[PDB]
RNA sequence: AUACUUACCUUAAGAUAUCAGAGGAAAGUCCUACUGAUCAAACAUGCGCUUCCAAUAGUAGAAGGACGUUAAGCAUUUAUCAUUGAACUAUAAUUGUUCAUUGAAGUCAUUGAUGCAAACUCCUUGGUCACACACACAUACGGCGCGGAAGGCGUG
RNA sequence: UGGUAUGUUC
């Protein structure tokens, strides 16, 4: 047998593979399984077993579907595909990894350009990749290493040397962590100017004559005139340095000193509360500055330690809603936040409402169908009530709009529809195992019309009476909601409803339950029936 | 140039930094398999009569 | 020596404005018709509140949040909002004991030195800052969920899935009961 | 530095201008601070030899670049192969057309490539020398100032 | 009668 079959009949490959297959999201299992596979190929070469190489590519690519933000493994899968020889697949792995991060990542752009340098060999296109990298990641606080790459490529390839000045003048205004280095390059590269015509490298001719009073066409003794010119340009650089030093020292001292973790780890890692607080404040600072490249970069840069939380998926969505006025942008942010975050309830709530504002109701129907399908057409039985209740509100909006009303005065039947009322009754029938009983009753009360009040009274109030469910009968909120259903009927007159509540409803409750029911029922009575407050107190003592 | 296969220290090997890689240009000659002088060298005996 | 050196800067002498840890908010311009519970109802949703107090007659109040983040959301959120017909001026202030110490130092005019408000003791992993809980838990502590929180007054309780019920539940209470008059706040 | 220890080596030959004439050690060899003729090199040295050497009386220009911009300029042209299922046109095993599936490779590019053309910006280079601001010339044009660069030819 | 190389001792 070959090295592949010796690998596939190993005892360890069964357990490592099988632990990954049991626990897909835990990632120490994926890393042990992958390290073992790669190590059992003693030397990776162009002649190692093609079944074994196909097994390696399947392992890394499935891990990069499960955990799309691991930057270092996109780089490692690209370098492995380089060593095997085909630089085209390694191009596609770097571009796939850049795509996972919406183009906005410094490590992947830095490594993709250090790679690209060797293998492009077409100069206009190699430089167009640096001009693409610079618009997405160029304003990063740690982006000095990118600009070193761009400047060394310019200084080797270009013959003219105007492009170096034109790039370095832009770099002079970015508040980078290593901003001084490029000020020192500009100062040395000014200091080596050896005549007047070189000063047209720096800026334009007219700006020198008008703003700084330097004439390049000055014919005369040109020595001291040049020393005066260099003194003036060193002063204008001093003021620009002073601005950028204020920016950089402010950003470092408040915010960037405080963040310690800059990279995605695994869906099971926690972040300290300090870093959550300074990421929230640092995003607020960035949004104030109003540089949109830099706000998008800083949200993407902030999703790395805390992709799986959801406070920044919500926050980035809100910034797109109200500060940029963009709802399709915010839908795409929240929709992508479903993939990452573990909580998902606040995102689904806000995404339902973003879709409803975007007038795309069929997508809302599909998300409601996927949430009822995810619980096996049985959302009524979910332990966590917030899923069921948000589902049910937006499903009711779709349902009132979809089926015309059955009751008078165009009173849209919300929970009184045979599809929805069966879910509500099926959750009411579990009585203590489920969580959200009083909220569900308390929203069923709100109909206020004679036809609607009669249906709600007969189906949930009379029926839980006659079944004798002790949970609902001992509970004060049940009786309070029933009295409040009848009392706010616009149909019944005052004597009718007071007659009904005191004479029909209040005898029905048992006297053993008085110690449980009388706190709430008194609170109804004093609020609306001060006159009958003796009767109640007499009925239960 | 992260590494050095040379005998020199790193500072000396940075001095031997090469030019950028050569650009690619499409060939104007014959591919190596198609190279041949003349085949169909015609015969010498036809001259001898006339 | 070398052309690159680390920057060095002077300290700004520690009052209540330059303290990075300060979580208490001076609300000024209070209307003298507004109680402590009514002001708690204004400044509650921005965070969990260690204490709320109003000086007798002094037309100003204090709100001490647990987080710095919560307090800054308060000052940005309620600035010049008219609490009972008078616009309200919010700023950083100090506590009660620190105020008593500054007044006794203001009579003797001796030093007027402040000290720094305590910090949490970083790193804390369970806590998501600026998040509130109102009232048998088997928590798995997975990261999106909120493992830990501060009890409303004071204790440390673990948030559950069930708490999003309880808040909603209590919400309907003060829509009903406070409508009739049983809490003005 | 010395010294000592090892390890690796310790070789293609031959020649130094040619032709002719006189001499010395019948054929040839060798040699001659011998003699002619040719050749080659160096160094001096000349030719009415030939070509080239930038405004300041002005804001220029000449030669060569750009791995420079306008620029996604303007005009054309390109972006896989096999297997299986389905509809489909049809003279047709289903040749044509569309959709999906398995396998195989696969430089990046399409804002590319190729064709055409123009403007602009900028780099390096030079006697930016001296006397002149001049009416010339058919044998067509004093090549009758000092240098420099490069060759052609001649002499010693 | 040699050369380069190596490492030890002083």
């Amino acid at each position: 047998m070959d090295k592949y079959t010796a690998l596939i009949h190993d005892e360890n490959f069964s357990t490592l593979t099988l632990n990954v297959s049991r626990y897909p999201k835990s990632l120490a299992y994926w890393e042990k399984l992958l390290n073992y596979i790669v190590k059992a190929s003693a030397p990776i070469c162009k002649s190692t077993e093609p079944q074994l190489l196909k097994l390696i590519r399947c392992t890394y690519s499935s891990m990069l579907n499960e955990f799309p933000y691991l930057e270092n493994y996109y780089i490692d899968f690209a370098l492995l595909e380089y060593k095997l020889g085909n630089v085209s697949m390694s191009h596609k792995i770097f571009q796939r990894g850049l795509q996972a991060f919406n183009q906005r990542s410094l490590l992947l752009w830095t490594s993709y350009l250090k790679f690209c340098n060797n293998v492009i060999s077409h100069q206009k296109q190699l430089f167009k990749k640096y001009e693409t990298a610079e618009e997405y990641v160029g304003l990063h606080f740690f982006s000095g290493e990118f600009w070193d790459l761009y400047l060394e490529q310019i200084s080797s390839r270009c013959t003219s040397s105007k492009k170096y000045w034109n790039v370095l003048r832009k770099i002079l205004e970015i508040p980078l962590h290593s901003f001084s280095k490029f000020y020192a390059l500009w100062l040395q590269r000014i200091d080596d100017i050896m005549d007047l015509k070189q000063l047209s490298q720096l800026t334009s001719k007219d700006e020198l004559l008008k703003k700084l009073k330097i004439d390049i066409n000055y014919s005369g003794r040109k020595g001291p005139y040049l020393q005066d010119a260099k003194k003036k340009l060193k002063k204008i650089t001093k003021e620009m340095y002073m601005v950028v030093q204020y920016q950089v020292l402010e950003i470092y001292s408040i915010f960037e000193s405080k963040i310690y973790i800059n990279y995605y780890t695994s869906p099971e890692t926690l972040v300290s509360s300090d870093e959550i607080e300074t990421w929230i404040k640092y995003l607020d600072y960035t949004i104030t500055l109003q540089t949109d490249s830099l706000t998008h970069l800083n949200f993407q840069r902030a999703l790395l330690p805390l992709a799986h939380y959801d406070l920044v998926w919500i926050k980035y969505s809100k910034w797109l809603i109200n500060s940029k006025n963009d709802l399709l942008g915010a839908k795409n942010v929240l929709l992508m936040g479903l993939k990452f975050s573990l909580k998902k309830t606040e995102i689904i709530k806000l995404l339902y409402s973003v879709i409803c504002k975007l007038n795309e109701y069929v997508l809302l129907r599909n998300l409601l169908e996927k949430i009822e399908s995810s619980y096996s057409d049985n959302v009524e039985n979910v332990d966590d009530f917030e899923i069921f209740w948000d589902y049910l509100q937006f499903k009711t909006f779709c349902q009132n709009s979809l089926y015309s009303s059955r009751y008078s005065d165009s009173q849209s039947n919300g929970l009184l529809n045979k599809e929805l009322f069966d879910k509500v009754w099926k959750r009411l029938s579990c009585k203590e195992k489920k969580s959200g009983q009083e909220i569900l009753l308390n929203n069923l009360v709100q109909f206020y019309s004679k036809d609607t009040v009669e249906f709600v009274e007969k189906n949930i109030f009379q029926k839980i009476i006659e079944f004798g469910w002790e949970y609902y009968l001992q509970n004060g909120m049940f009786w309070n909601c029933y009295c409040r259903l009848i009392y706010f009927d616009t149909s019944r007159s005052y004597l009718d409803k007071r007659q009904y509540i005191v004479r029909k409803i209040w005898p029905q409750i048992d006297k053993k339950f008085a110690q449980s029911v009388l706190p709430s029922l008194t609170e109804f009575c004093e609020s609306y029936f001060p006159e009958e407050m003796d009767t109640l107190e007499e009925m239960f003592t | 140039m992260n590494y050095n296969l040379s005998k020199y220290p790193d500072d000396v090997s940075r001095l031997f930094k090469p030019r950028p890689p050569l650009s690619y240009k499409r060939p104007t000659d014959y591919p190596y398999a198609k190279r041949q002088t003349n085949p169909n060298i015609t015969g010498v005996a036809n001259l001898l009569s006339t | 020596m070398s052309q690159f050196i680390y920057p060095v800067q002077q300290q700004p002498s520690l009052n209540h404005f330059t303290d990075p840890n300060n979580t208490t908010v001076f609300i000024g311009g209070l209307s003298s018709l507004v109680t402590e519970d009514e002001l708690r109802a204004y400044f509650q949703p921005f965070g969990t509140i260690v204490y709320v107090k109003i000086p007798v007659g002094k037309c100003c109040g204090f709100v001490q949040y647990v987080d710095r983040l919560s307090a800054e959301a308060a000052i940005a959120g309620m600035q010049g909002f008219p609490i009972a017909n008078s616009r309200v001026r919010l700023s950083w202030g100090r506590s009660a004991k620190q105020t008593a110490l500054l007044q006794q130092a203001m009579l003797s005019n001796s030093l007027q030195v402040q000290q720094q408000q305590p910090g949490l003791q970083q790193p804390n992993y369970g806590y998501i800052p600026s998040s509130t809980c109102e009232a048998n838990v088997s928590s798995t502590m997975l990261p999106g969920c909120q493992i830990l929180n501060y009890s409303n007054p004071q204790q440390v309780i673990m948030q559950g899935s069930e708490a999003v019920v309880n808040s909603t539940n209590a919400m309907l209470n003060r829509l009903e009961q406070g409508s009739n008059g049983f809490m003005f706040a």
